[PDB]
């Protein structure tokens, strides 16, 4: 999930570039963020989406 | 075989078979382009102790 | 026996053996000229702590 943390952080910057040049937030805002927990590991980049 | 895979025999438990190993990029690269950090790998498919 | 590699003897469980060590380097050498960071260790065989 770490692994699929900086994807998600990396492709959502890529993506948010991509489509609203003129907002800034995820190129430069610190985000706090949390997944609630149950899922087995192995599992959870099905999460990953989300 | 696209790059970063290729096959390799293997004597399997009976008979053998053309194992595909298969290798890519599994997070991006860029975690800082100054950075000097290792391409730590993470090695899969029921890994043994040797 | 190129730079970087010598025999050594070991006294097998079952008799005795000749086997080889070897040694490489594993990152570039020079990320930093000047840089003050270890040149740490990996070593790898399977080795106990003893």
């Amino acid at each position: 999930m770490k692994e699929s943390a900086r994807i998600a952080y990396t492709f959502a910057r890529a993506f948010l570039m991509q489509h609203a040049p003129a907002n800034d937030y995820l190129v430069t805002s610190h985000i706090h963020l949390h997944v609630p927990e149950g899922a087995t590991p192995k599992d959870g980049p099905s999460a990953g989406c989300t | 075989t696209p790059p970063g895979v290729v096959m390799g025999l293997a004597w399997t438990a009976m008979g053998g078979s053309t194992l595909f190993v298969e290798t890519s990029l599994r997070r991006p690269q860029d975690k800082d382009a100054k950075g000097d950090k290792d391409g730590s790998l993470e090695v899969t498919g029921q890994l043994g102790e040797v």
